[PDB]
């Protein structure tokens, strides 16, 4: 049944907060993070909407959606991530 | 079950045909229950079954219903484990003309009239093929009218097969065949009866004739064509174009 | 009775119209021009027309379809002799064909019910055995009387010869020389393996078809089929089988080389109004990728590509390559695997890989041999499969060496060729290639040498005429732009109603220039100019004695990078359908390759 | 192109990624597998179809499939002291995906 | 083949294709002598069948014969009888021409006496025949398949296709031989030759002065009482890694009076055959043609020769020289000629070749194979710009 929509209402923020972190990545580390990372997390975030079956995206559930993406490329890494601990929380 | 009430109404080609359905269930099972009675092909196993299920009930026949070898092998062994017209004098039966009526697939009604007509009327005769030949003739012109008022091809075919059933290339003795019996079977109340059901009166009708004959020039000799005729004769060149 | 049948059928022949037209006749009128001896036909057509018909052919199919075929031959006969005396002996019975699209019912909830009747269904194709032949007509001489007689059979493709005409039993020769006979075929199927259980092995079915339904179909083509589901010969038991009466395939599922070259003339016009359009090449860099973010330069490669270009062969044999070859390189993102998912949509008869050959992909011929008599084959390839086409791939990076070798034999010659023990090959590639890279760990490259990606340093600046750096170094702006530009992809779809307004402007959607693509690489006869000879000669000689220096400063240079642009820029003014090329996209060609020269640098 | 015991009906089977390309196909130790076997799931991820270049018959279905697997990391422990292509011998280029 | 139908059953045919196998010569009886010794006379009677015409005549199951009429003895004549030969043969497609991806469509063929002896596995194939097919399959006797689809022939036709090792073989006339004795008498026709060769690209002149004398190749001289001595002659080449070696490669193909081409890596068949032949017409084995055996008069295309292992370096050593082959496996233990001449082509390790450094470190192989080629020229693509600034003229000048 439910192909739930997102409505282009603040996805502005995306591309915020994805040049920002993009540009992060170089500041600490080592490999960068790309917009296969971006694709993904917009299909969490429908993922979450198929979820919990709501009509189209909410705002405050692509934070669960980015936290996760986040947390992932957290722990993928060198110990050299552990300054990316404190500078990428902002974002949680 | 389906084949047994096929089987069993096929006698006749109230409380008969319940209790001989009754009958041939328990004694074909009877005759399979025990290890005793075997290679017995169900090809023909529904027969000295109905034959003695009639012997069982009140009444019986012994005409028509057996109708070879281990026929009475099997009931022994059940009812323990329990040209045409130069021929002079020739003899018919019953099912001899029954077939020579019924090739035409004529009804059976007809055929018991000129059964009747034979037994009662065999008795002072030259030849059977000749009286028979010339009723089921009349028989058949009489009833077939139809389909010969439109199709004129069926007169040569029709004459011809009864000329090869009974083997002759002249065919004249065909038409005194004919022309006899009409000379002898002429007036007869039943006769009569199918003049008046199928409606030949010499092959045209009634209300036609009798303007044709009484002395009218209002007599329709249909020399033109009927309405309808045209009606879809049209049809024919409305798609001339191909 | 049949007669009254055989009307209610006849009627429906001429006497049928739909939209005011007649269909079926004039079908049959050009049929016969065409010396075909069947039709098509639709029985949805025959429900509100006539219910005569429907409910008996239904259950008594074999009994009533005799009848249409002898009906037909009726028409036909006096439509011949009509047309003879219109303008300008032998006329058989016509195959009967038909189609539907009541419903589909697969193989797993049959059962022993509905058997002789009619069934629609699915499934998929495996078998194309022999051409086996069956008799229609056949003459008979006895050997003792030498008696003649004929026989003729009609459907069956129930009696047998006769046993008696002393000559005793079979006293009959079977004459060949002036007899007559019909090919069939033994076809199968199975279904869907996507739906089918967890657990076992799929069951199949065989079908027999006849002279025109025959050889219309080669496996993998998924179809639908219609038939009768009928007999022959543990305790006691027949095999089930069906009796074809309908066939219909997808138009053309796996690309056919044998493909359409003739096309309508409507579209003439169109393409003729995009042909004198001066916006062509502009419009079709804005639509190749229209969900994506610029590298306009590299999309301005592609049309110099899927084009082609100079074919031209010389009384010794040595062609030169009508097509180019290419090596995008790059990192994450950067649309490098987007674009090659896209191609083959755009494509008309190419083919897509990964590297080391796909799962059960030759990446060339992969040879071997019959499941019957054992004997040779050529089965595959992915390299010939896309003969007369492009071929996409990523992850070049971790080929085999004997799949790297024939690989990199074609792209400067594309003929590759086979000689094991006992097939001798010269089997023609005849392909254009995308390529799509693994940079070691990312960007540092530009830091490096030209390589230090893998441990083929020769044949990347050799065998290649478009090679770039395909990467922006993190503007913190492009970024947003990016975003932006593609967000709005996912719903809202106005990046879609952009382009729906675009081509309702000065743009084309994909088909419209597939077609057009096809058109002009089949059509086209291009050829440069001697004017345009010494602007590259000159351009060639500087560049030399350029990065002579430079280069000899110790930080490629080909005579194949010279040949290259020669066809390049024959390209770009095929799109104008050019049999002539001047200055005006010369000026583009270096505009262009100075991005191969400047990554030659560095 | 497999055969059958019954009677020698050749079918066509698919992996698992083939029965669930509307679901999902489960797998355990990735690792342990050779060139094939492992550009079949790379080319699954990739164009989410398949294709065959063998026995007279050539095709492609729809491998739109969700991928689980695991694997086994060298030397039991993880070595959190390295990245993870240099920890663990996995290629890239599906480990993108 | 993928297309002779039911359609024109009875109507001559030219089918164009391949072999793929073949069936063992039988000489068979036309006719049976037998001897009467009681007077000195003889008795002959002949038989027939189906397939010597295509007129259904009438048929006579005739039998052996061991007595007269009289009822003496009999004798034969296995020697003043008379028999004959026969061949059937199968047929599929030309595999250029296939529909890559499906399987070929075979059938049989029948042969007589004449037109038996000229064909083998690996060959191009054309004929003019009758797609008759015999029989009463389920008519007369009793139960679903039909007739036996094939053909017999009246005339075969094979030639040359690249990659097959067999010649077109092309023909002259007196003119040609007129034109050829004007060409001779000419005094600088190999140089005028050596360019006119592949005029498609310039320069390697001295290159293709060879090219033309190994073609041309020796005699090829053998001993009394003795073994073979060596006619033909193998190039080698090694260079910068975009020079005119592969396309010469393909150039030098279609060149010859014959030609076979090779890709570089390839194992057991190369020049071997393995020697396991699936028969059923009876239990026994035999050899099927090999491949650089497939080369007997002509030369032969190698390149990537750098990617080759010992396991056929060391195989090839008595074929450059000594041209020929004998193993020993499970079965068979006999021998076969291999009287080849062969080109090469090499890539060096280090992209380039440097006259400062040596030209023997970057090769990369025995000095013993440097020896076995005649000759290996080498070549270099060190940058100037006049020795280009003509060669893009000449280039454009044909393309
Ligand atoms: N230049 C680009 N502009 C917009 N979207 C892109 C670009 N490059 C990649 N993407 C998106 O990011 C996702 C990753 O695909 P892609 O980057 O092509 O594969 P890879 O990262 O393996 O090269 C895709 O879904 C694609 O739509
Ligand atoms: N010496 C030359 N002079 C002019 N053109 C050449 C020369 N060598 C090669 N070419 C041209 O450049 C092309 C490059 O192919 P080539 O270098 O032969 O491939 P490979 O390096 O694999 O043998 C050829 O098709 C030919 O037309
Ligand atoms: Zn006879």
């Amino acid at each position: 049944k439910i192909y739930p929509k997102l409505h282009q209402m603040d996805m502005d923020k995306v591309s915020r907060v994805y040049a920002d972190l993009r540009r992060e990545s170089i500041s600490t580390g080592s490999f960068p993070i790309t917009v296969r990372h971006l694709e993904s997390i917009l299909r969490i975030a429908e993922s979450f909407a198929k979820m919990r079956l709501s009509e189209f995206v909410s705002s405050y559930d692509l934070d669960r959606a980015i936290k996760v993406v986040v947390d992932s490329f957290v722990d993928a890494q060198k110990v050299s991530v552990r300054r990316q601990l404190r500078r990428s929380f902002a974002i949680y | 079950q389906h084949c047994v009430a096929e089987v069993l109404r096929l006698d006749p080609q109230s409380g008969y045909l319940k209790k001989l359905t009754n009958a041939t269930s328990i004694l074909y099972n009877t005759s399979l229950n025990k290890v005793m009675l075997k290679q017995d092909e169900e090809v023909a196993r529904c027969h000295i079954c109905a034959y003695i299920a009639s012997q069982k009930m009140n009444e019986k026949h012994m005409p028509d219903l057996c109708y070879p070898k281990k026929a009475k092998h099997l009931m022994n062994l059940f009812r323990q484990s329990l040209s045409l017209l130069v021929k002079k004098y020739c003899k018919m039966t019953t099912e001899e003309i029954i077939r020579l009526c019924n090739d035409f697939e004529l009804p059976r009604e007809v055929a018991y009239k000129i059964v009747d007509e034979y037994n009662i009327n065999a008795s002072r005769l030259v030849c059977p093929w000749q009286l028979v030949c010339g009723l089921v003739l009349n028989c058949t012109f009489i009833v077939f009218n139809e389909r010969r008022r439109k199709d004129p091809r069926i007169d040569h075919f029709i004459v011809s097969k009864m000329c090869s059933l009974m083997l002759t290339s002249k065919v004249d003795d065909v038409i005194e065949c004919v022309k006899l019996v009409k000379e002898l079977i002429i007036g007869e109340k039943w006769f009569r009866d199918l003049q008046i059901r199928y409606d030949d009166f010499d092959g045209i009708r009634y209300d036609e004739i009798i303007f044709r004959k009484l002395g009218s020039m209002l007599q329709t000799t249909n020399i033109l064509v009927t309405d309808d005729q045209y009606n879809i004769w049209k049809k024919r060149i409305e798609m001339d174009l191909a | 009775d049949n007669t009254e049948i055989i009307k209610s059928f006849k009627n429906f022949i001429l006497e049928f119209r739909l939209d005011s037209q007649f269909i079926y006749r004039d079908q049959l009128r050009n049929n016969i021009l065409v010396k075909n001896y069947s039709l098509t036909v639709n029985m949805e057509h025959l429900i509100g027309y006539n219910e005569d018909i429907y409910k008996k052919l239904s259950d008594e199919p074999s009994d009533i379809i005799p009848l249409f075929e002898t009906a037909i031959t009726q028409v036909a006969k006096r439509i011949s002799i009509l047309s003879r005396a219109q303008s300008a002996n032998s006329l058989p019975t016509f195959q009967l064909i038909l189609n539907s699209n009541a419903n589909q019912i697969p193989l797993r909830d049959l059962d022993s019910e509905h058997v002789s009747k009619i069934v629609r269904l699915s499934g998929i194709i495996i078998s194309t055995s022999v051409l086996s032949s069956r008799a229609t007509y056949l003459s008979i001489m006895c050997r003792n009387c030498r008696h003649t007689t004929s026989i003729t059979i009609n459907n069956f493709n129930t009696v047998s010869l006769p046993r008696s005409c002393n000559c005793g039993p079979d006293p009959y020769i079977i004459i060949h020389e002036s007899s007559k006979f019909i090919d069939q075929q033994f076809l199968k199927l199975q279904e869907i393996p996507e739906l089918v259980p967890v657990g076992e092995m799929p069951r199949n079915l065989t079908m027999t078809c006849d002279r025109y339904l025959t050889n219309k179909v080669i496996p993998g083509t998924r179809v639908t089929i219609v038939g009768i589901y009928s007999i022959y010969n543990g305790v006691a038991i027949r095999t089930p089988y069906i009796k074809i009466l309908g066939i219909q395939s997808d138009v053309e599922t796996s690309s056919i080389w044998n493909s359409v070259t003739m096309f309508t003339e409507e579209e003439e016009e169109e393409f003729l109004q995009l042909s004198r359009n001066p916006k062509l090449y502009e419009i079709l860099t804005n639509s190749i990728a229209p969900s994506i973010f610029g590298n306009e330069d590299i999309k301005k490669a592609i049309v110099c590509l899927l084009m082609g270009g100079s074919k031209k062969i010389l009384p010794d044999g040595m062609r030169l390559r009508g097509d180019i070859n290419v090596l995008l390189l790059g990192d994450p993102g950067t649309a490098k695997s987007q674009l090659l998912k896209f191609v083959e949509k755009v494509s008309p008869i190419a083919v897509y890989t990964s590297g080391k050959g796909s799962s059960a992909a030759g990446l060339t011929a992969s040879v071997q041999r019959d499941p019957m008599t054992r004997e040779f084959y050529l089965e595959g390839g992915a390299m010939v499969l896309a003969d007369g086409g492009v071929v996409c791939i990523d992850e070049f990076d971790k080929m085999r060496d004997e799949d790297r070798v024939a690989i990199h034999e074609a792209m400067e010659q594309q003929t590759i060729s086979i000689a094991k023990a006992g097939i001798t090959t010269v089997l023609n590639s005849r392909t254009s290639v995308l390529a799509a890279a693994n940079p070691i760990y990312g960007r540092y490259d530009d830091l490096k040498s030209p390589g230090d990606n893998i441990d083929f340093q020769t044949t990347i600046l050799s065998r290649f005429d478009m090679i770039f750096i395909v990467k922006d170094d993190h503007n913190e702006e492009r970024d947003i732009s990016i975003a932006n530009h593609v967000i709005n992809i996912h719903t809202g779809n106005a990046n879609a109603m952009q382009n729906q307004q675009e081509e309702n402007g000065s743009e084309i959607s994909i088909e419209k220039m597939k077609r057009y693509i096809t058109y002009c690489r089949l059509k086209c006869a291009p050829r440069l100019s001697p004017q345009a000879a010494e602007k590259l000669s000159s351009n060639f000689v500087t560049i030399r004695k350029q990065l002579l220096i430079n280069e000899l400063e110790s930080t490629p240079i080909t005579i194949r990078q010279l040949e290259a642009i020669i066809r390049i820029t024959e390209s770009l003014a095929k799109l104008e359908l050019s049999p002539i090329a001047q200055e005006r996209h010369v000026d583009e060609a270096i505009r262009l390759f100075q991005a191969s020269t400047m990554d030659a640098a560095s | 192109v497999r055969k059958d015991p019954i009677t020698k009906e050749w079918t066509l089977e698919g992996g698992a990624l083939v029965l669930a390309d509307k679901g999902v196909c489960l797998i355990d130790e990735f690792d342990k597998m050779n060139d094939q076997d492992r550009t079949s799931i790379h080319e699954a991820m990739e164009q989410q179809s398949i294709s065959i270049s063998k026995a007279g018959i050539v095709t492609t279905l729809q491998a739109r499939c969700s991928i689980i697997a695991a694997a086994n990391p060298n030397g039991g422990r993880y070595n959190s002291t390295l990245p993870l292509a240099q920890n663990v011998s996995l290629t890239e280029p599906i480990l993108s995906r | 083949p993928r297309t002779l139908t039911a359609q024109h059953l009875n109507k001559l045919v030219s089918v164009e294709g391949i072999v793929t196998k073949t069936s063992l010569v039988r000489p068979k009886l036309i006719r049976s002598v037998h001897y009467a010794a009681k007077t000195g006379r003889f008795h002959y009677r002949d038989y027939t069948d189906a397939t010597t015409t295509l007129t259904t005549r009438i048929p006579t199951p005739a039998i052996y014969p061991t007595e007269d009429t009289e009822g003496n003895k009999l004798t034969t004549e296995y020697g003043y009888s008379t028999f004959i030969d026969h061949q059937r043969i199968t047929v599929q497609e030309m595999p250029e021409m296939a529909p890559a991806g499906q399987l070929p469509r075979s059938i049989d063929v029948i042969l007589d006496d004449d037109l038996v002896d000229k064909t083998k596995p690996g060959d191009r194939v054309n004929v003019v025949g009758v797609f008759k097919s015999l029989g009463a399959g389920g008519m007369n006797q009793s139960n679903l398949i039909g007739f036996k689809t094939l053909i017999l022939g009246n005339t075969v036709y094979p030639l040359h296709a690249r990659s097959t090792g067999v010649a077109a073989r092309q023909m002259l006339t007196d003119f040609d031989i007129r034109n050829i004795n004007k060409l001779s008498k000419k005094k600088d026709i190999f140089d005028i030759l050596s360019q006119s060769l592949a005029p498609s690209i310039y320069g390697h002149d001295h290159i293709k002065k060879a090219i033309l004398l190994m073609l041309m190749g020796g005699v090829e001289k053998n001993l009394e009482n003795g073994s073979h001595l060596r006619g033909d002659i193998n190039i080698l080449m090694v260079g910068d890694p975009s020079t005119a070696k592969s396309q010469l490669l393909r150039f030098v193909l279609n060149t010859a009076s014959l030609a076979i081409a090779t890709t570089g890596r390839g194992s057991s068949g190369v020049g071997l055959t393995a020697a396991v032949t699936t028969d059923r017409e009876t239990g026994e084995r035999r050899l099927e043609a090999g491949a650089m055996v497939l080369a007997d008069r002509g030369v032969v295309c190698i390149d990537e020769f750098d990617k080759m292992t010992d396991v056929d370096r060391v195989a090839i050593h008595e074929v450059m020289e000594q041209q020929t082959v004998t193993i020993a496996k499970a079965g068979i233990h006999t021998t076969l000629n291999a009287r080849c001449s062969v080109i090469a082509a090499a890539n060096p390790v280090f992209g380039q070749y440097d006259v400062n450094r040596d030209p023997h470190q970057n090769i990369a192989l025995p000095d013993s194979l440097l020896s076995r080629f005649d000759l290996l020229f080498v070549v270099t693509d060190d940058i100037n710009e006049i020795r280009d600034r003509s060669i893009s003229e000449h280039v454009l000048r044909t393309h």
